């Protein structure tokens, strides 16, 4: 189960970005 | 007056906000649904007396039955 | 989902179909926490007022899909309830408190490029990542909009946190420490929002210090969907952690 918890493969593991993901994190450093 | 939200109410309580009758703390069924729950060791279970186990934020509660949802608020007076 | 858009694919692969076993209708959505269990909204299983009340029968989940319809074949999963577990004090005569629910699964699922497990979030996560102006994201197969209408594929919307007196004064309804509400409000000239058909449908957050995504909520309700001034309410998925691990290391 939960240890490799919310890495998605197809994204953080291929070292891809979803579309949008980035929204949010840029929406805490400001 | 009953100040932290009855967190402590150790009253002889054992009637719900529509007047309907608590169920023993330790019915067989009032302890089924008690035991997924974290209560806190202060609180003491007297009987079917109101009570806050909890620390529910909005007051002292009590069983009223045998299913989820199947409990209620009891009517004291806080500070 | 009101003002998403089309999920990419794999994109979200802890979220859950929950559907009745017949009428074959989709009633509401979750999440794969681990391989055996899955997390979702209490109400979708219990509600009285709407003679609503399922077992571990009438209802499967399907894990993996991305189309609402078409059952992708090599993909997804279509596994079976063992056991359903509603909050003891999940108030459904009054603002629907504790709107959490666990399902076992009979038998454990095979994680495949488009079924993962999201994680619960630990006090330091939750404690600095939930916080208002931040956002997490919705995802659903629920209504696209509030009236008159369901997608073909799984959507999302990435909502800001708001200020729970905002969140407080955003209705009449009882909000509690076990809930936060998230979505934009009037002025920011921004809208989306979870509807009905969305429910058990998980909030998720991105981690900065590691990177790890986490769900932080569940679309428990709301007044219409996509109305000003309104916001859409979540569970405190961190709030009812203890729960959580209590039944699960449980049984
Ligand atoms: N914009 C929103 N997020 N809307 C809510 C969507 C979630 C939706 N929840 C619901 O429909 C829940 C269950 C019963 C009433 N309800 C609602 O959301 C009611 N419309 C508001 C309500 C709150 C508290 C008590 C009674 C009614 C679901 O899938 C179950």
């Amino acid at each position: 189960g939960e240890a490799d918890c919310g890495l998605r493969p197809l994204f953080e593991k291929k070292s891809l970005e979803d579309k949008t993901e980035r929204e949010l994190l840029e929406s805490y450093i400001d | 007056c009953v100040p932290d939200r009855g967190r402590e109410y150790r009253g002889r309580l054992a009637v719900t906000t529509s007047g309907s009758r608590c169920l023993a703390w330790s019915s067989e069924q009032a302890k089924a649904l008690s035991k997924d729950q974290d209560f806190n060791p202060a609180v003491p279970l007297a009987e079917n007396f109101c009570r806050n186990p909890d620390g529910d934020e909005e007051g002292a509660w009590c069983y009223v039955a045998d299913q989820p949802g199947d409990f209620e608020y009891c009517n004291l007076n806080y500070c | 989902i009101v003002e998403g858009s089309d999920a990419e694919i794999g994109m979200s692969p802890w979220q859950v179909m929950l559907f009745r076993k017949s009428p074959q209708e989709l009633l509401c959505g979750a999440s794969l926490i681990s391989d055996r269990w899955v997390l979702t909204a209490a109400h979708c299983l219990l509600y009285p007022p709407w003679d609503k009340n399922f077992t571990e029968n009438d209802l499967l989940v399907r894990i993996g899909k991305h189309s609402r319809t078409r059952y992708e074949r090599n993909i997804e999963k279509i596994s079976m309830l063992e056991k359903i577990y509603i909050h003891p004090r999940y108030n459904w005569r009054e603002n629907l408190d504790r709107d959490i629910a666990l399902m076992k699964l009979k038998k454990p699922v095979a994680f495949s490029d488009y079924i993962h497990p999201v994680c619960l979030p630990d006090r330091e996560t939750a404690a600095s990542l939930l916080q208002a102006g931040y956002k997490g994201r919705v995802t659903g197969w629920g209504n696209l909009k509030e009236t008159w209408g369901q997608p073909s594929v799984l959507q999302v919307v990435n909502l800001p946190i708001v200020e729970r007196p905002v969140c407080k004064d955003s209705t009449r309804i009882r909000i509690t420490d076990n809930m936060f509400c998230a979505g934009y409000k009037p002025d920011e000239g921004k809208r989306g929002d979870a509807c009905e058909g969305d429910s058990g449908g998980p909030f998720v957050m991105k981690s900065p210090f590691n990177n790890r995504w986490y769900q932080m909520g569940i679309v428990s309700w709301g007044e219409g969907c996509d109305r000003d001034g309104k916001y859409g309410f979540y569970t405190h998925v961190f709030r009812l952690k203890k729960w959580i691990q209590k039944v699960i290391d449980q049984f």
